[PDB]
RNA sequence: AGAACUGGCGAUGCGGGAUGAACCGAACGUAGAGUUAAGGUGCCGGAAUACACGCUCAUCAGACACCACAAAAGGUGUUAGUUCAUCUAGACAGCCGGACGGUGGCCAUGGAAGUCGGAAUCCGCUAAGGAGUGUGUAACAACUCACCGGCCGAAUGAACUA
RNA sequence: GCAGUCAAGCGUUCAUAGCGACAUUGCUUUUUGAUUCUUCGAUGUCGGCUCUUCCUAUCAUACCGAAGCAGAAUUCGGUAA
C-alpha cells in the first residue's frame, strides 16, 4: 500500500499517576502509584491503599505495570488514595493474569500434603478424560 | 548605547502614540524600502510612519500602560511584520493612500486604532448604501 | 562518609570573670553522628575564630529534620574543595527530596567525578530552590519540563538461579 | 538437578560463562556446550585479534613443539580459559575436564535434547548498549580456524529440521489446548483451580 | 592547455589542505585540530605550501 | 549529562512508502526502492502519518544523540535518492595526456577502464556497482556523470575512480592529472 | 656510605602482600567451639556475579601502599565546574523579508552599472543599508549577505579549571 | 647516548619545510663512572673464528605522507624487524 508501516515497541512508561508494583523491601509484592519524578532512577510513590507510605524509591526494586491512571502533580495522600479507588485499580490488577499467577503460586505454596494428594487424583481423572477425549479428537 | 537606542525608538513610539489621534497598524510584509519611502513622500501631508522590532513595540506599549491605559489591545495585533502609520487625517482617505496608492500586489492595514476603539477597517471601507438599508428598513 | 544526617551544633568560648555568658555560635552540619558533628564544628570554628575545643564548650547539639519531607525538591549547593594541584569553589544543583540524600549524592558524585573526598570537601552553603526556570542546570531542567514522562528501556531480569531454559527479554 | 546440562554460547560472554561452568563442574555438574562458534566477547575484533596474537607469539623459544599449544578453534579457546579457571593439574581438574565437553555446532543427540541459557554471561543484557563486541567464530577463522563453513551448513540443515519439528509440536499443542480446554470447563477443573493448580 | 577552473578544482581536492606538524597528514585547509590518534588531535597545523 | 530523551522528525511525503521493523528500514518511491539495516543502534522509530515520522533516543548520551541526527540524514538521503535520483559529475583533466576512459564487461562485470593516464601503459579498471548508471556527456567534454538512488554506491564509486586515478612519486600540485568530481545534484530537478 | 628517636629481622613460627628477613596483623604450651585481624568474597579459593550514587572505551586500557615507576607539555575524546561577554528592549544558531535613493559615486576602455582593477569610504531616508561580502550577465536583468526587520525563543560564544 | 616542550633567530620574505639560541622533561644501559651484595675449599679471566636467535632508537627493499618537491636526485617522517 501507500501506508507507511512503522513498528515501535511499546514500553511501560514512567509518568505521573502511574500504577506500580513494589517487589522488594518491607512493601514487597505491594502496589503504589508514582506521583512525581525525582530523576531517571528515583521517583516518588505512595500506597495508602496498599499501606505503603509516601516515599522516594529506586526503579531497580520497583517494577512497572501496563496500567496507569491520571492525576494532578504534587498530590497528597488524600487525593492519592481518592483518585486511586475512584479509578478502582486494585480490581484491574486483580484482573491481571500476572496477579492471578501471583496468587496462584501463593496458594500453591499454602497448599497442604493432603491437598496435594487431592490435586493428584483430581488431575488423574481429568487426565483420563482429556486423554480419551483428544484421542477421539 | 544599544539600550539608549532601543529607548530612543521607544521615545519615537510614545511621541507618536500620544501626538497622533489615530494609528494604522499596517502589515508591511514584503514591502520594499523604496515603497516605504514613497509612502512617506505621499504621507508628508499628515501621516508619519514608524517601524522597528515588534518586541520593542510591545515592550514600549507595555511600559506606557501607566497613563493612556487603552493601548493594551494593540499588543494582540503587534504581530508579524507590521508598523504604525500614525496620523490625524480622515480614516478612508489615509486608508486609501496606504492601501491603493503606491501598493504592489503590497502593504496592508493589519489594524487601525483611534480613541481606545478597535476597527477591522471593513466598516471603514464600507462606501455607501449601508446607512440607506439601515434607515429605510427601520 | 556513611548514611548522612543533619545537626545544629552550637558552642561558645568558655565563660570568664571578664566574659560570663560569651557569644554562642551556630552551624548546620551534615554528618552520620553527633560525634562527627561536634568534631567538624570545632574544625570550622578553628578555621574561623581563635578557639580550640578546650577553649570553648558546646552549648548544644540538635538533630534536625526536614519540614515537608515527602516533597521532591531542588537545591542549589555551594561547595569548596581541594584538588591535587589546588582548591576550587563550585556551585552545583540537586533534585532530591531531602537535604540529607542530596548531600549524599553530592559527596558520591564529587567522588566519582572529581575524586575529591569528604576531607577534601567543604560545604559553603545549601538552599532549596523556590522558583522553576531559575534552575541553571539542564540535567535538572530536563526533569523540570512539564508533563514529563519516559520509558526505562532494556529491562534486565535478575536471576536467582543459574540456568533459565528460555531466552529472556526486555519487553518490560 | 540433572545428570546433564546443555548450553549454547549464544549471546553469552566467555569469561563469565567459563566462570560459572567451572564452579559447577567442580561441584560436579556435568555439562556440554555447543554452538560455541556463536559465543560473543566484549570489545572489537581488532583488540581481540591482538590479544590472541599475544598468546600466539608467546611460545617456547627453543621448541614450539612443547611450548604453549595455540589452538585455533572457538571450542578450544573457551576450553583454554576454562582451564585457566580450573586447577587442571589435580586429579580434580582432570576429572572435571573429563566431566566437561564442548563442541561447536550441535550434533545429533545433543540437538535432540534441550538447550539452556545462563543470564550471568549474556551479551544482550549484561553489556550496556552503545558498546561494541565480537564473535568467537570470526576470531577463530581470523587466527587460523578452517572449518567455519561446514558449521553453518550443518547448522542450517539442523535448524530447518528443528523448526519443522517445532511447528509440528505447536500444532499438536494447539489441538491439545482445544481438547484440554474442553474439560478445563469442568467441575474437576474448578476443583483443581481453587486448589491452586 | 588545462583551464583555470579545472585547475582550481583539482587544487581544492589536492592543493588546498593543511598539514599536521607531527604526523604530516592531509588535513582540511580550514580545520582546527588533527584527526589522527598519534598526533593526539593536536592543533598544530599549517597551510600547504603552494608552488613557486 | 545523560540527556533524558530526544528525537528528530523525518518527512515521508506523498509517493513514498516506508516500512520499518526492528531497525530494518525499507523505503519505496518512483525510482525504485532502497533498504537499510541499522541493527547497530538502539533507537526507536515512530509514525505520526505517512507525511511524518520521528525517531527517538531515550536516556541518552551525546554520542547517541549525534547518532540519531546522522541517522535522520541517512534515511532522508535514501528518500531523496529514490525520489529525485542522485547525480555525480566528474571532469577529466590532463595537461598532456588525454585520459582515455571507456567501459568494458567481463562476465558482464561492467568495469570502467582507463588508459593513457600520464603515459601509463597501465590499464586501470574499476568495477561498477549494481543499480548505478554511467554516462559520457556530449554538450561538454570529458564530463563523465554517474547516477543512481544509492548515494553510497554513487559517491563511493566516484571516489574509487578518482583514487585509482592517483599520481605516485611526484608533486601533485603540478602533476594534477587524475579525475576530480565537479558537481553533484539530483537526476530529477535537472 | 653514615649519624639521631623508637620499633623490628637476626634469635621468630602463623595470617595475608602470589612470591619476600625487615610491610601490615598478631606473636605460639597440646585440643574443642566461637568471634575476628589485617586482608579479601567472578573462578582458581573459603567467602555477596550483593546493593547503591557515578567516571571511563584505550589499534599500547585499568586494576591496591610498602613493591617492582614514568614526567613536562599538549587533546573541540569525555565529565563537571569557574569567570567574562552577547541575548527576552527578541540574542545566537538557523530560516525568512528589505538588502535602496543622490547614484550606473571618480579614474581606468570596445564594454566594468556595489564585485578585473587605480583613486576617494560622502550624503539622503531609514528598523537599515557597504558608495558594498560575494554569486551571475558580453553589460543590465536575477540572488544572498554587510545593515536592518519577520520567525524559534533562550540560548550563543570566548577564555579558563581540574 | 636517545627523544621531546617552549621559541630568540636562520631559512632572500617565512618563528617552527628543514633547523633552532637561552632554558627545560624524560628514556636506555651497547659507554664510562659509583658501589661492593653474590662468588677468592674456583663461574676459565681480550680478540677473532664458526652459529642461531632476539631487539629497533629503520640503512636498504614494500607502501604512504611533507618539503624552500619542476623532472631527477635529495632531505623530514610513519607503518614496519
Amino acid at each position: 500500500s501507500t501506508d507507511s508501516i512503522v513498528k515501535a515497541s511499546n514500553w511501560r512508561l514512567v509518568e505521573v499517576g502511574r500504577v506500580v508494583l513494589i517487589k522488594k523491601g518491607q512493601s514487597a509484592g505491594k502496589l503504589a502509584a508514582i506521583v512525581e519524578i525525582i530523576d531517571q532512577k528515583k521517583v516518588l510513590i505512595d500506597g495508602p491503599k496498599a499501606g505503603v507510605p509516601r516515599q522516594a524509591i529506586n526503579l531497580g526494586q520497583v517494577v512497572l505495570t501496563p496500567l496507569t491512571f491520571a492525576l494532578p502533580r504534587g498530590a497528597r495522600t488524600a487525593t492519592v488514595s481518592k483518585k486511586w479507588a475512584a479509578a478502582a485499580v486494585c480490581e484491574k490488577w486483580a484482573a491481571s493474569s500476572w496477579a492471578k499467577k501471583i496468587a496462584q503460586r501463593e496458594r500453591r505454596a499454602a497448599l497442604t500434603d493432603f491437598e496435594r494428594f487431592q490435586v493428584m487424583v483430581l488431575r488423574k481423572q481429568k487426565r483420563y478424560t482429556v486423554k480419551k477425549a483428544l484421542a477421539k479428537a | 548605547g544599544i539600550r539608549e537606542k532601543k529607548a530612543e525608538y521607544f521615545a519615537k513610539l510614545r511621541e507618536y502614540l500620544e501626538e497622533y489621534k489615530s494609528l494604522f497598524v499596517v502589515g508591511v510584509d514584503n514591502v520594499s524600502s523604496q515603497q516605504m519611502h514613497e509612502v512617506r513622500k505621499e504621507l508628508r501631508g499628515r501621516a508619519v510612519v514608524l517601524m522597528g522590532k515588534n518586541t520593542m513595540v510591545r515592550r514600549a506599549i507595555r511600559g506606557f500602560l501607566s497613563d493612556l491605559p487603552d493601548f493594551e489591545k494593540l499588543l494582540p495585533f503587534v504581530k508579524g511584520n507590521v508598523g504604525f502609520v500614525f496620523t490625524n487625517e480622515p480614516l478612508t482617505e489615509i486608508k486609501n493612500v496606504i492601501v491603493s496608492n503606491r501598493v504592489a500586489a503590497g502593504l496592508t492595514v493589519v489594524q487601525v486604532y483611534d480613541n481606545g476603539q478597535v476597527f477591522p477597517s471593513s466598516i471603514l471601507d464600507i462606501t455607501d448604501e449601508e446607512l440607506v438599508s439601515h434607515f429605510v428598513s427601520a | 562518609m556513611a548514611h548522612f544526617k543533619e545537626y545544629q551544633v552550637i558552642g561558645r568560648r568558655l565563660p570568664t570573670e571578664s566574659v560570663p555568658e560569651p557569644k554562642l555560635f551556630r552551624m548546620r552540619i551534615f554528618a552520620s553522628n553527633e560525634v562527627i558533628a561536634k568534631s567538624r564544628y570545632w574544625y570550622f570554628l578553628q578555621k574561623l575564630h581563635k578557639v580550640k575545643k578546650a577553649s570553648g564548650e558546646i552549648v548544644s547539639i540538635n538533630q534536625i529534620n526536614e519540614a515537608h519531607p515527602t516533597k521532591v525538591k531542588n537545591f542549589g549547593v555551594w561547595v569548596r574543595y581541594d584538588s591535587r594541584s589546588g582548591t576550587h569553589n563550585m556551585y552545583k544543583e540537586i533534585r532530591d527530596v531531602s537535604r540529607v540524600a542530596a548531600v549524599e549524592t553530592l559527596y558520591q558524585d564529587m567522588a566519582a567525578r572529581h575524586r575529591a573526598r569528604f576531607r577534601s570537601i567543604h560545604i559553603l552553603k545549601v538552599a532549596e530552590i523556590e522558583k522553576t526556570a531559575d534552575v541553571k542546570r539542564q540535567y535538572v531542567k530536563q526533569f523540570l519540563t512539564k508533563d514529563l514522562k519516559f520509558p526505562l528501556p532494556h529491562r534486565v531480569q535478575k536471576s536467582t538461579k543459574t540456568f533459565s531454559y528460555k531466552r529472556p527479554s526486555t519487553f518490560y | 538437578v540433572e545428570p546433564v546440562v546443555v548450553i549454547d554460547g549464544k549471546g553469552h560472554l566467555v569469561g563469565r560463562l567459563a566462570s560459572v561452568v567451572a564452579k559447577q563442574l567442580l561441584n560436579g555438574q556435568k555439562i556440554v556446550v555447543v554452538r560455541a562458534e556463536e559465543l560473543n566477547i566484549s570489545g572489537e575484533f581488532f583488540r581481540n585479534k591482538l590479544k590472541y596474537h599475544d598468546f600466539l607469539r608467546k611460545a617456547t623459544a627453543f621448541n614450539k613443539t612443547r611450548g604453549p599449544f595455540h589452538f585455533r578453534a572457538p571450542s578450544r579457546i573457551f576450553y583454554k580459559a576454562l582451564r585457566g579457571m580450573v586447577s587442571h593439574k589435580t586429579a580434580r581438574g582432570k576429572a572435571a575436564l573429563e566431566r566437561l565437553k564442548v563442541f561447536e555446532g550441535i550434533p545429533p543427540p545433543y540437538d535432540k535434547k534441550k538447550r539452556v541459557v545462563v543470564p550471568q554471561a549474556l551479551r544482550v543484557l549484561r553489556l550496556k548498549p552503545g558498546r561494541k563486541y565480537t564473535t568467537l567464530g570470526k576470531l577463530s577463522t581470523s587466527v587460523g580456524w578452517k572449518y567455519e563453513d561446514v558449521v553453518a551448513k550443518l547448522e542450517a540443515k539442523r535448524k530447518v529440521s528443528s523448526a519443522e519439528y517445532y511447528a509440528k509440536k505447536r500444532a499438536f499443542t494447539k489441538k491439545v489446548a482445544s481438547a484440554n480446554a474442553t474439560a478445563a470447563e469442568s467441575d474437576v477443573a474448578k476443583q483443581l483451580a481453587a486448589l491452586g493448580y | 592547455i588545462i583551464e583555470p577552473s579545472l585547475k582550481a578544482l583539482a587544487s581544492k581536492y589536492n592543493c588546498d589542505k593543511s598539514v599536521c606538524r607531527k604526523c604530516y597528514a592531509r588535513l582540511p585547509p580550514r580545520a582546527t585540530n588533527c584527526r589522527k590518534r598519534k598526533c593526539g588531535h593536536t592543533n598544530q597545523l599549517r597551510p600547504k605550501k603552494k608552488l613557486k | 549529562m545523560k540527556y533524558i530523551q530526544t528525537e528528530q522528525q523525518i518527512e515521508v511525503p506523498e509517493g513514498v512508502t516506508v516500512s520499518i521493523k526492528s531497525r530494518i528500514v525499507k523505503v519505496v518511491g518512483p525510482r525504485g526502492t532502497l533498504t537499510k539495516n541499522l541493527k547497530h543502534i538502539d533507537v526507536t522509530f515512530t509514525k505520526v502519518n505517512n507525511q511524518l515520522i520521528k525517531v527517538a533516543v531515550h536516556n541518552g548520551g551525546r554520542k547517541h544523540v549525534a547518532a540519531l541526527r546522522t541517522v535522520k540524514s541517512l534515511v532522508d538521503n535514501m528518500i531523496t535518492g529514490v525520489t529525485k535520483g542522485y547525480k555525480y559529475k566528474m571532469r577529466y583533466v590532463y595537461a598532456h595526456f588525454p585520459i582515455n576512459v571507456n567501459i568494458v564487461e567481463k562476465d558482464g562485470a561492467k568495469f570502467i577502464e582507463v588508459r593513457n593516464f600520464l603515459g601509463d601503459k597501465k590499464i586501470r579498471n574499476v568495477p561498477v556497482r549494481d543499480g548505478v548508471t554511467i554516462e559520457f556527456s556530449t554538450n561538454v567534454k570529458d564530463e563523465i556523470v554517474l547516477s543512481g538512488n544509492s548515494v553510497e554506491d554513487v559517491s563511493q564509486n566516484a571516489a574509487d575512480l578518482q583514487q585509482i586515478c592517483r599520481v605516485r612519486n611526484k608533486d601533485i600540485r603540478k602533476f594534477l592529472d587524475g579525475i576530480y568530481v565537479s558537481h553533484k545534484g539530483f537526476i530529477t530537478e535537472d
